[PDB]
RNA sequence: AAUUGCCGGGAGGGAAGCGGAUGGGGGCCGGCGAUGCGCCCCGGCCGUAUGCGGAACGGCUGGUCCGCCGCUCGG
RNA sequence: GGCCGCGCGCCUAAAGGCGUGUCCCUCGGGGCACUGCGCUGCAACGGCCUGCGGGCUCCCCAUCCGACCCGUCUUGAAACACGGACCAAGGAGUCUGACAUGCGUGCGAGUCGACGGGUUCUGAAACCUGGGAUGCGCAAGGAAGCUGACGAGCGGGAGGCCCUGGGCCGCACCGCUGGCCGACCCUGAUCUUCUGUGAAGGGUUCGAGUUGGAGCACGCCUGUCGGGACCC
């Protein structure tokens, strides 16, 4: 799993010097606009 | 690039085999030109 | 959804797809199941044989739970045995009542391994199949 | 980076000006500016309704 | 989407993985793609695919122009090359 | 996510795609994105559905090509060059960074065509049009 | 009746439209029941809320 | 005027594309359109056609059928089904098989992998078997459906075992006057 | 909008309107229709090599750009 | 009437065209032939271009030819058959329930979280959770008492494989013959709590059965039916 860097807002504090988390498996899911269009229509009705 | 090199090898290889087909075809076409003449 | 209905494709066409001669009227033929023995007899006879008449005896206050007997076939018994129990096995003993079953039926093939089956009820072939595999049956309540 | 993971320090900010400062650091403020612009009246009858 | 680090780390506890008990959502597994590698170019231009394909064919045919097989000499030559020779024996009038 | 997958997702509707005259034979489509040499909604030219892309825009003419191993990092995805030399020297660099490199050789003719139009557009920008081109 | 269908049995011969019960108050019923459970919990502070 | 029917045009209809909008299926169709154009394989031509088929025309296949269709021929042979592989609890032995399918259930995928097999997509079978060499093409039961049981001759004609459309089952639901001789007739 | 007045235009032997085709008259239009492109005396910029700065492609060689030099001459 | 893709790398000739060698053919002069690589959108000339010029899908008129008033019921309407003086705005297959086929999506021997509960700082969204049995499925047959599938071949078959047309394996589907379950009928070694069991052996009988697990949920069109139910 490739590592994702974490952007730091404290560019001068820098408590650590390396921080990278494995890419979440949910980010390798199939991309299904056909089902997103279907499920978005029915959820907006609610 | 090996990707390029493979494509170049096969376009020449096919072209050579295309030359053989027409070179074989000239002999066939000439022979049939006079076979149908005789008939 | 109104945008896909065929009435939207019939705008400008006079009869809306119902004909100029045999128009769209209120109830030609009657309402509901009217005339099921007179002018709908062929339809009732062709597609619903058995519809009219009375067969059998009545049962006043027939409670469904009196006839509740869920059944399971032998071909599915070994799926209730976990992997580590089959590895250890002597025969695993399965109480099919803990899985929601009353009677054991005998469709399908059992593996050639012993198994003990606890049930309230069982058929004769299911018992014969279980014994042929080297197993046994215990009747419970 | 598009997955754009930001440190947990942003979980503690509590000011709108602080939030604007966080967005500028991560390069995500031009998206917020576009949304700040383009704010306008809805054309049609939904105007007269509560939208 | 801008993820804080805690949210991103939680993204595997929620939604889990392809393993069955691996998440909070009971009775859910990540969906599987119908195509393991959606790279169409890397499948069409693979060695196995390109080693079973016939030679490329880009010779566009067309309806041959009509050429009057009764009066156009070059046309009545390619059809029936004995034309001309039959005429000369015909013109050989005694 | 390969370019073929991205193309099918963005083909139908897009923030850069402009469609006109409906969905009859009258339909006219264009793309608004940079790194789209001909501004045409097609897989070959799309600046969204291709890993390797060339951009030929003015500023002096800026040529921009994208880095293949920096797709996940937009801030370092574009390698940009700014050229202020004569047209032929600029045309030679475009051929070098696009054709001779094998970085999209299929775009070398669209890129040189667009560089001609951009350079010509800048030519009249400094000195107004003194002749109209109707012949 | 014209084809191979089931024999229809629609119990809609009375004035069923004066007896339609919709459920648009379902999320409001959930909140009213939740509010009373919190009020009952405070009324008996140490006593268990489950009865 | 020329004497012809409908002007000689084809009046039969058939599918030339999938009716669905799945992008991964559209990518499979493009790949197999290419393969049948430039390999001229009978196997690839069937795959492209079935990739267009609807859900009821691609029945699910169970493990029991697969482990019996692929009985001894599971070495150097990939089973190919354009559909879904479902699991089967009624069998205990599962041989190692290479299977390609449109979808696997998570129980069928676990069953194949634990037995030593592989679950392949159709884009992986194209790399292994571009022309479908050493493959077994399989179909599920097309007519094993409850809807098909109501098809055919009408339930009220002789020699017919077509299911009627009844709201309930019991002694009072279509069992008299047409179903036995004691009430009228028995068709 | 129906319908009406005035001004200007046109037509009319017991209806008029309508389709096709031209003509006569009117009203419009100039992306309605061109004036550029290759060769030569005037205005005006630099290779080759270099030091330096950044950032590329392929999988360790080779690449482009910019600003500065110091030889160079074709544009 | 509609169309515009041979010629030169030898010479002479405005240009069409001529000019080499070889073998054969006779009766004077030809014929069939050498075949080697490339490039490969037909021309000439005129008038006119801001004008009283050109064009026109626009307006009016003339002429020639053609042309009966629409809608509707009907075998048949221009009808001496009905409705319609004109214009504007409004005006008629919808919503819900139950099924069904088809198609699309998810999961799949399972599926459904629909009523509730938890939570929710934008929310009558959303999100989580309750099923070891809630509903449909996974098993029939019989009025019922009650029993309940002991595991198939054959012919044709897409496709795959081997040899050089032949052979092997054969999915779906069609057709044929069986086995098993149940209703009815027949049958009966043996065990047994004496009325139960069932080794074997069946049947021109009957089933919405089995020997293929395919279903569940949602969405849409169409069709039938209850509702004002296309409108009056
Ligand atoms: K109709
Ligand atoms: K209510
Ligand atoms: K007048
Ligand atoms: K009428
Ligand atoms: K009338
Ligand atoms: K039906
Ligand atoms: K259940
Ligand atoms: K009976
Ligand atoms: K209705
Ligand atoms: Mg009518
Ligand atoms: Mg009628
Ligand atoms: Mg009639
Ligand atoms: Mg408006
Ligand atoms: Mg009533
Ligand atoms: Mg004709
Ligand atoms: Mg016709
Ligand atoms: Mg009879
Ligand atoms: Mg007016
Ligand atoms: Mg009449
Ligand atoms: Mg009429
Ligand atoms: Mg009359
Ligand atoms: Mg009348
Ligand atoms: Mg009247
Ligand atoms: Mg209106
Ligand atoms: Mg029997
Ligand atoms: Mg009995
Ligand atoms: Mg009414």
């Amino acid at each position: 799993r490739p590592l994702v860097s974490v952007k730091a807002l404290e560019g001068d504090m820098a408590t650590d010097n390396s921080s990278s988390l494995a890419l979440a498996e949910v980010f390798r899911a199939p991309l299904r606009p056909d089902v997103v269009r279907f499920v978005h229509r029915l959820l907006s009705c609610n | 690039p090996e990707k390029v090199i493979l494509k170049r090898r096969r376009e020449e290889v096919w072209a050579a085999e295309k030359k053989q087909k027409v070179a074989a075809e000239k002999i066939k076409a000439a022979e049939n030109t006079k076979v149908i003449y005789a008939r | 959804t109104t945008r896909f209905k065929k009435n939207r494709k019939k705008r400008g066409h006079v009869s809306a797809g119902h004909g100029r001669v045999g128009k769209h009227r209120k109830h030609p033929g009657g309402r509901g199941n009217a005339g099921g023995m007179h002018h709908h007899r062929i339809l009732f006879d062709k597609y619903h044989p058995g519809y009219f008449g009375k067969v059998g005896m009545r049962y006043f206050h027939k409670l469904s739970n009196r006839f509740y007997t869920p059944t399971v076939n032998v071909e599915r018994l070994w799926s209730m045995v976990p992997s580590e129990k089959a590895a250890e096995a002597k025969a695993p003993v399965v109480d099919v009542s803990q899985f929601g079953y009353f009677k054991v039926l005998g469709k399908g093939m059992l593996p050639e391994k012993p198994i003990v089956v606890k049930a309230k009820l069982i058929s004769k072939i299911a018992e014969k199949k279980i014994k042929a595999a080297g197993g046994a049956v215990v009747l419970v309540a | 980076e598009l997955p754009l993971v930001i440190s947990d320090s942003a979980e503690s900010i509590e000011k709108t000006s602080q939030a604007i400062k966080i967005l500028k650091q991560v390069g995500a403020y031009a998206d917020a500016e576009k949304a700040k612009d383009s704010v306008g009246i809805r054309p049609g009858k939904g105007k007269m309704r509560n939208r | 989407v801008i993820w804080t680090e805690s949210a991103f780390k939680k993204l595997e506890e929620v939604y889990g993985t392809f393993e069955a008990p691996s998440l909070k959502k009971k009775g859910f597994i990540l969906p599987r793609p119908k195509m393991a590698n959606a790279d169409l170019g890397r499948i069409i231009n693979s060695d196995e695919v390109q080693s079973v394909v016939k030679p490329l064919n880009k010779e566009v045919k067309r309806r041959e122009k009509r050429k009057n097989p009764l009066k156009n000499v070059a046309a009545v030559l390619k059809l029936n090359p004995y034309f001309g020779t039959a005429r000369k024996m015909a013109t050989l009038a005694e | 996510v390969p370019g073929s997958l991205v193309w099918e997702l963005v083909k139908k509707n897009n923030c850069f795609l402009i469609k006109q005259f409906g969905n009859s034979n009258a339909k006219v489509q264009f793309s608004k994105e940079p790194n789209n040499l001909y501004n045409v909604h097609s897989y070959k030219f799309s600046g969204l559905a291709n890993s390797k892309t060339v951009a030929v825009q003015p500023s002096a003419v800026v040529l921009s090509t994208t880095k293949t191993k920096k797709q996940n990092t937009p801030a370092k995805l574009q390698h940009k060059t700014l050229m202020r030399k004569e047209f032929r020297k600029m045309a030679k660099s475009v051929k070098n960074q696009v054709c001779d490199n094998y970085y999209r050789p299929d775009l070398t003719k669209p890129a040189l065509a667009r560089l001609s139009a951009v350079y010509r557009s800048l030519q009249v920008s400094k000195s107004g049009i003194k002749k109209k081109n109707r012949q | 009746v014209k084809h191979n269908n089931v024999i229809p049995n629609g119990h809609f011969k009375k004035h069923w439209q004066n007896y339609v019960k919709t459920w648009f108050n379902q999320p409001a019923r959930k909140q009213r029941r939740r509010i009373a459970r919190q009020k009952n919990a405070v009324k008996i502070f140490p006593r268990p809320t489950s009865g | 005027g020329i004497d012809l029917v409908a002007g000689g045009r084809n009046k039969r209809t058939k599918r030339v594309a999938p009716k669905s909008d799945d992008v991964y299926l559209k990518l499979l169709v493009k790949l197999y359109r290419f393969l049948v154009r430039r390999t001229k394989s009978k196997f690839n031509a069937v795959i492209l056609k079935r990739l267009f088929m609807s859900k009821t025309n691609r029945p699910p296949l169970s493990m029991r059928r697969l482990s019996n269709f692929m009985k001894g021929k599971e070495e150097k042979n990939i089973a190919v089904v354009v559909g879904t592989i479902t699991d089967d609890m009624r069998i205990q032995e599962v041989p190692a098989m290479k299977v390609t399918a449109l979808r696997f259930t998570e129980t069928a995928r676990a069953r194949i992998i634990n037995a030593g097999g592989e679950c392949l997509t159709f884009d992986q079978l194209a790399l292994r078997a571009p022309t479908g060499e050493n493959t077994i093409l399989l179909r599920g039961p097309k007519n094993a459906r409850e809807a098909v049981r109501h098809f055919g001759k009408a339930p009220g004609v002789p020699h017919s075992h077509t299911k009627p459309y009844v709201r309930s089952k019991g002694r009072k639901f279509e069992k008299a006057r047409g179903r036995r001789n004691s009430r009228g007739f028995k068709v």
